[PDB]
């Protein structure tokens, strides 16, 4: 991820739990209760 | 399970750009309804007669 110094990392997937979602996306779904 | 279409993970370096040399004019199509027909119900006729 080198893109000139701008931190995608918040809109990007994590790889780095399941889902595959981004930070925001889990915040999105843990923010929302059914 | 769906695919969701074809993987294309494309090449971004860091200093290349893809620049098109060739174009293809297309012509798609696209349908709108804008209108229904014109009924008109008259209760008294059909409730009644």
């Amino acid at each position: 991820k080198d893109f000139g110094g701008f931190n995608f990392s918040q809109i990007l997937p994590d790889p780095s739990k399941p889902s595959k979602r981004s930070p925001i996306e889990d915040l999105l779904f843990n923010k929302v209760t059914l | 399970t769906m695919s969701l279409g074809a993987e294309n993970s494309v090449a971004y370096s860091n200093n290349s750009i893809a620049i098109p040399t060739n174009f293809t004019i297309s012509v798609t199509t696209e349908i709108l309804p804008v209108s229904m027909t014109k009924t008109s119900v008259d209760c008294t006729m059909y409730i009644c007669g």
